[PDB]
Parts: structure tokens; sequence; C-alpha cells
């Protein structure tokens, strides 16, 4: 959406996919996934079992 | 101007070493692709051969270009203007722009163009610069 | 803008030295990430981190 977003108010055929690309949201979205989720639990070990 | 293995700088994203032509056909229509690996970050360019020279990618300049620069460069709105005079793709009109980030832009890509034209040994180069900066 | 080929490299630290060095285990990622201007046909490609 950012992308989508910002090709706009870039140039025209001055830019590269470098510029465009922006993995903040991905890295933020993977980190805020694995904690803070009910789903992502603390490793319970006892024993093997 | 469009060869294998040729040397023609673009006139925003600098110099390419062209390696091959391709006829990547677009519905039928062999189009004459040209690569471009130009290494800044090597992104890869695939142009038409034809529509280079309607977007101006040029060949290097010669010693007379950078005698060119030098000579502007021996006499030292406006600032819209001016980064607009880079898009030229004059290479008079570039040494203009040298006489805060748009001289930053200006300095390097002249250096680029200083040692393409003789291969006189790159970035380091940009202090031969240094010393045609008092001129 | 055209992306393809995601890409996987090997890891950054090992197992037991992550575990006690405190951060997590982890690989860098890659794609082909390829923007073309199609007003006259103008491909740029990468290998966007």
């Amino acid at each position: 959406r950012v992308v989508r977003e910002r090709m706009t108010t870039q140039d025209v055929e001055a830019i590269t996919p470098q510029t465009l690309i922006n993995i903040r949201p991905v890295v933020a979205a993977i980190k805020e996934f694995f904690g803070t989720s009910q789903l992502s639990q603390f490793m319970d070990q006892n024993n093997p079992l | 101007i469009f060869k294998v293995g040729d040397t023609v700088v673009y006139p925003h994203h600098g110099a390419a070493l062209v390696e091959a032509i391709e006829t990547r056909t677009i519905k039928g229509e062999q189009k004459e692709y040209l690569v471009l690996k130009v290494a800044q970050g090597d992104l890869t360019v695939r142009v038409p051969a034809e529509n280079a020279e309607y977007v101006g990618v040029r060949d290097v300049v010669g010693q007379e270009g950078l005698d060119k620069v030098f000579q502007v460069l021996r006499a030292p709105r406006r600032y819209k203007a001016n980064l607009e005079k880079l898009a030229s793709g004059d290479v008079n009109k570039v040494a203009e722009v040298v006489r805060k980030r748009m001289l930053a832009k200006a300095r390097q890509i002249l250096v680029g163009e200083l040692a393409l034209a003789e291969s006189t040994d790159d970035a380091k180069a940009e202090t031969i610069l240094d010393e045609v900066l008092a001129a | 803008l055209s992306f393809s080929d995601p890409r996987f490299d090997d890891v950054k630290a090992p197992v037991d030295e992550c575990k006690d060095k405190d951060m997590t285990y982890a690989a860098p990622l890659f794609v082909t990430a390829e923007f073309i201007n199609n007003n006259t046909g103008e491909i740029k490609s990468q290998t966007v981190f």
C-alpha cells in the first residue's frame, strides 16, 4: 500500500525498486507476531516428554 | 553507440557496462533490448536500442569534453533550474552546477565522467577534482 | 513492479551461540524484485535484501 502510494510521489523513469521497497512493516509484523501472541507460546520443558 | 561491450552512460543512473543485445519480443515484435549493468547496486536495465536515443543515454565524452568542463570550472529560480540543469544531459551544463544534496550528486557524477572519459583511476580521482576546484 | 524468486542463504549464527548471546536465530531473505516502466518498456531488476 505504501509502495503503490509512493510511486505516485516519486518521479517517472528515474526511480529504482531499491528506492521503492520498504521492508520495515514486514519485519515489524514478523517480530510482533513472535512476541505478543498466545500462539507463540513459551517453550515448556520440564523433561523431554 | 549500441553494441556489445560498450560503455554507455545513462544521464541519471550513471555509466553502465552493456553485456549483450536481446530481441525479447513484445507481442511478436522483437525489440532490440539492450542490457545495462550499472554497477551502483546492479539494478540491471534492459532498454530498447531504439528508445535509447529517445531517452538520450549517450556515449562517454572525450578529452575535449574534459577540457570543456575544466573551462566551465575555470570561472566560478536559480536553485530550481540548476538542479534541472543536471537533467539536461550536456556535460558543460553539469559543470555549471559545481560552480546541499544536489551539490553532492553533481560532484560525484563528474568524477565518474572524469575517470571514464580519460580512464584515470576513479573516486580517489575526486581529489583530482579538488585540484581544479580553485582552477 | 514485479516480484519473483524468494531466496534464502544460510544462517548468521549457530544455535548454542545464538542462545547464549541473546539474539534471534535468523537467516537473510532475498527476492528478485523487478520494476518496468511500460510507457516505452524499461525494466530494472535488482536483488533486494
